């Protein structure tokens, strides 16, 4: 069936800018394209149908165009309430298909993450578990790679990551990484390392501790 | 005013079934089709199928036809979607939406708030709240970050604060993740080194489903 692609899944823009979100169809969909806006709270609203027709109640700054396979949504004079995710959708053939979506975000100056690592708590260890936690707080842009090492070699099993949405006040992002092990495995090794790689520096930010120095 | 109120959140064990609702108001129920859309964190939106409440005609996406069944209740203006043989792949948010005709096309002009489905054998379980102090070997700075690990609870949500709200700035509570059928989240708070450990720092995590209210204190670690 028809594949809908939005080549940009995250898009940076400032308030008052002219934002353009693109959408490509795998074949001619004859202007049978609709645009939807999903807010962080999950709610969804229709903006435009049949390429260019404005749904009732939608501000005029939302504009749609395109033909054949390529279509686009243009938002002039971006406002705070416009920060959301935008999905295109073809109604030419069955089954109906959506694009992956494009979540807008607020531009700001680059900021390096502040990194903190934490050994397992006494409470948890007495339960037979061991989780090592690493926060990477208040960084921008949101792309970041975290890497765990045990005794100097990389570890990826047991690692579960969580990312916050863009902060509403300072526009930064924050991330938590947790490496979970058994008490016994944790006690067979010494050095636990959290390495953060971010465009603010070519060299990773390294935080680590040693069990034998505890 | 057109409105589509969907049913509440669902917790169902895999291999079982579920039937969620979508009550329509503010318009003629029989004059518009009802479409169903599936959303999982990292894909976007999928069209399951649609039903015509007037004649009960249904068209399914072949991906969902085997396990999905769409029906309506014309006496209550309510559409139903049944999902059978549930797996973890069916954990998503499910929306209903009304479709309107234009130029031969159809488009979804009004959506419901969405129904969350979590496929899991877990039962209500309070979290284990673990305090996260800096490593004893660590030498902190003028600002010291403290944490709190909220591990092994079910279901969402959890409410985390620091000193019962009196520490508002420099707090990051992260979205939950799924381990083995259970949830885990964390939270950080950053305070001046003159504040901790000279004063108390406490994370307060609340889990309404289990009627739990845990206050955990962040104390310096024992050396050795």
């Amino acid at each position: 069936d028809i594949q809908m692609t939005q080549t940009t899944s995250s898009l940076s823009a400032s308030l008052g800018d002219r934002v353009t979100i693109s959408c490509r169809a795998s074949q001619d969909i004859s202007n049978y394209l609709n645009w939807y806006q999903q807010k962080p709270d999950g709610t969804v609203k229709l903006l435009i149908y049949y390429t260019s027709r404005l749904h009732s109640g939608v501000p005029s700054r939302f504009s749609g165009s395109g033909s054949g396979t390529d279509y686009s949504l243009t938002i002039s004079n971006l406002e705070q309430e416009d920060i959301a995710t935008y999905f295109c959708q073809q109604g030419n053939t069955l089954p109906r298909t959506f694009g992956g979506g494009t979540k807008l975000e607020i531009k700001r100056a680059d900021a390096a993450p502040t990194v903190s690592i934490f050994p397992p708590s006494s409470e948890q260890l007495t339960s037979g578990g061991a989780s090592v936690v690493c926060f990477l707080n208040n960084f921008y842009p949101k792309d970041i790679n975290v890497k765990w090492k045990i005794d100097g070699s990389e570890r990826q099993n047991g690692v579960l990551n969580s990312w916050t949405d863009q902060d509403s006040k300072d526009s930064t992002y924050s991330m938590s990484s947790t490496l979970t092990l058994t008490k016994d495995e944790y006690e067979r090794h010494n050095s636990y390392t959290c390495e953060a790689t971010h465009k603010t520096s070519t060299s990773p930010i390294v935080k680590s501790f040693n069990r034998n120095e505890c | 005013e057109v409105q589509l109120q969907q049913s509440g959140a669902e917790l169902v064990r895999a291999g079982s079934s579920v039937k969620m609702s979508c009550k329509a108001s503010g318009y003629t129920f029989t004059s518009y089709g009802i479409n169903w859309v599936k959303q999982r964190p990292g894909q976007g939106l999928e069209w399951i199928g649609y039903i015509n409440p007037g004649n009960g005609y249904t068209k399914y996406n072949e991906k969902f036809k085997g396990k999905t069944t769409l029906t309506v209740d014309k006496s209550s203006s309510t559409a139903y979607m049944q999902l059978r043989s549930l797996t973890s792949e069916d954990s998503a948010v499910y929306f209903c939406a009304r479709s309107v005709y234009y130029g031969g096309s159809y488009y979804f002009d009004y959506w419901g708030q969405g129904t969350t489905l979590t496929v899991s054998s877990a039962k209500t379980t309070p979290p284990s709240v673990y305090p996260l102090a800096p490593g004893s070997a660590a030498q902190t700075n003028s600002m010291v970050t403290l944490g709190c690990l909220v591990k092994g609870y079910f279901p969402e949500p959890v409410t985390v604060t620091w000193n019962s709200g009196s520490l508002s700035s420099g707090v990051h509570t992260f979205p939950a993740v799924l381990q083995s059928d259970l949830y885990t989240l964390s939270s950080s708070v950053t305070v001046p080194s003159s504040t901790w450990p000279s004063e108390t720092v406490t994370c307060n995590v609340a889990h309404p489903a289990s009627s739990t209210k845990v206050d955990k204190k962040i104390v310096p670690r024992d050396c050795g």
